[PDB]
């Protein structure tokens, strides 16, 4: 429950790393959302099964090995588990893992899963994957009150199922200040007029030639919004989106002052197939029969589909905020 | 008097703790509610 200081560092790079490589490899533009947060917790259970070069591309992409392996799962439960009560704050992290009745996981994967409180089925993916894929989908839904339903889509598992590794991360928090809606619609920049909401709060920001920033705190102060609005979004993103780490430290780190803060009221919500954009941050032998899981189970096994699912709705009261990822495996 | 924020143009959030780690991160170009 208490990580080496350039430990935490370490794992700061890595989870900005991956966070802003995510955008920059996405297709999706103008408006998107995504939680590599869920991305990196699922992808680390495959990664606890990993060797070779499947590991080794996996560390590339995701950041694993920033830390040293006798801390891995450790790290892991420091973030799905509590380490600091949240108090009004909801944060919750679940993952679960439906595997054949055919598959043989090695003690060292079991013991990994049970320590990690990882939910475990041994199911009958052969007969039964229409089934499943609606299990699946109620405990995604119960884990994010609502908010990633029908997640699994049709055709993403089927008879040929070996296994399936689910992350959702469930958000909500009410803003320690509560917006107040703006009567008149605001112009936003490229777009229209748009609902706004705005209150006096005491809130860090951040004014540069390159970007605008505010942290709006929930109730405690102890969770935030960064909200980082470039004055040329173009230019930030070519030259200073690999700073996005040290902006929002900057951003935490300013005095609070009592200001008027403005800001949309918004919703979003994307989906992807995360197989290519994958292959495109070097994920490569585990989509193929080049993947090496042998950590994981005897067998031969590799990923069909990897799927991500986020949404965000930021209003006047506060935010909610859900995503999942999932993994098939053939 | 403190300068005030007005989030008018396209924009980047992230939604931390006090671990820093972007538990969530998007780009909002055209808000909307719907
Ligand atoms: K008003």
């Amino acid at each position: 429950m208490s990580m080496d200081y350039q430990d935490i560092e370490n794992m700061q790079i890595a989870l900005y790393k991956l966070c802003v490589d995510w955008y920059n490899s996405s297709p999706i533009k103008e408006d998107i959302v995504f939680s590599t947060h869920s991305m990196f917790i699922a992808f680390s259970l495959l990664y606890i099964g990993a060797a070779a070069e499947t590991k080794t591309q996996l560390e590339k992409v995701f950041g694993f090995a920033s830390i040293p392996e006798r801390n891995f799962i450790k790290f892991l439960q420091s973030i799905i588990k509590q380490q600091d009560p949240t108090m009004s704050v909801t944060v919750d992290i679940v993952n679960g893992i439906w595997a054949s009745q055919k598959l043989e996981f090695t003690e060292e994967y079991k013991k990994a899963i049970t320590t990690l409180d990882c939910q475990l089925k041994n199911v009958n993916f052969g007969n039964d994957s229409e089934n499943i894929r609606q299990e699946i989908n109620k405990f995604v839904e119960e884990a994010t009150r609502k908010v990633i339903v029908d997640f699994l889509q049709p055709g993403t598992i089927s008879g040929d199922t070996i296994a399936v590794i689910v992350n959702a991360i469930y958000f909500k928090g009410e803003w320690e200040t509560p917006f107040k809606i703006v009567q008149k619609k605001m112009k936003f920049e490229g777009d229209e007029e748009v609902v706004v909401m705005k209150e006096r709060i005491e809130c860090s920001a951040v004014f540069t030639e390159k970007y605008t920033s505010v942290s709006i705190p929930y109730v405690g102060n102890q969770y935030s919004m960064v909200i980082i609005m470039p004055n040329n979004m173009k230019e930030f993103e070519k030259e200073n989106m690999g700073e996005l780490k040290e902006y929002v430290r900057r951003t935490i780190q300013e005095f609070s002052e009592k200001r008027n803060v403005t800001i949309p009221k918004f919703k979003i919500e994307t989906s992807f197939s995360m197989n290519q954009q994958l292959k495109q941050l070097g994920l490569i032998n585990a989509f193929d029969e080049r993947a090496d899981f042998s950590k994981m189970a005897k067998g031969h096994f590799c990923v069909s589909e990897a799927i991500h699912k986020a949404v965000v709705e930021v209003d006047e009261k506060g935010t909610i905020a859900a995503a999942a990822t999932g993994i098939a495996l053939m | 008097p403190p300068r005030d924020v007005i989030i008018n143009k396209p924009y980047f959030f992230v939604i931390i703790g006090e671990e820093q780690y972007p538990l969530f991160f998007g780009k909002v170009s055209h808000p909307r509610f719907k």
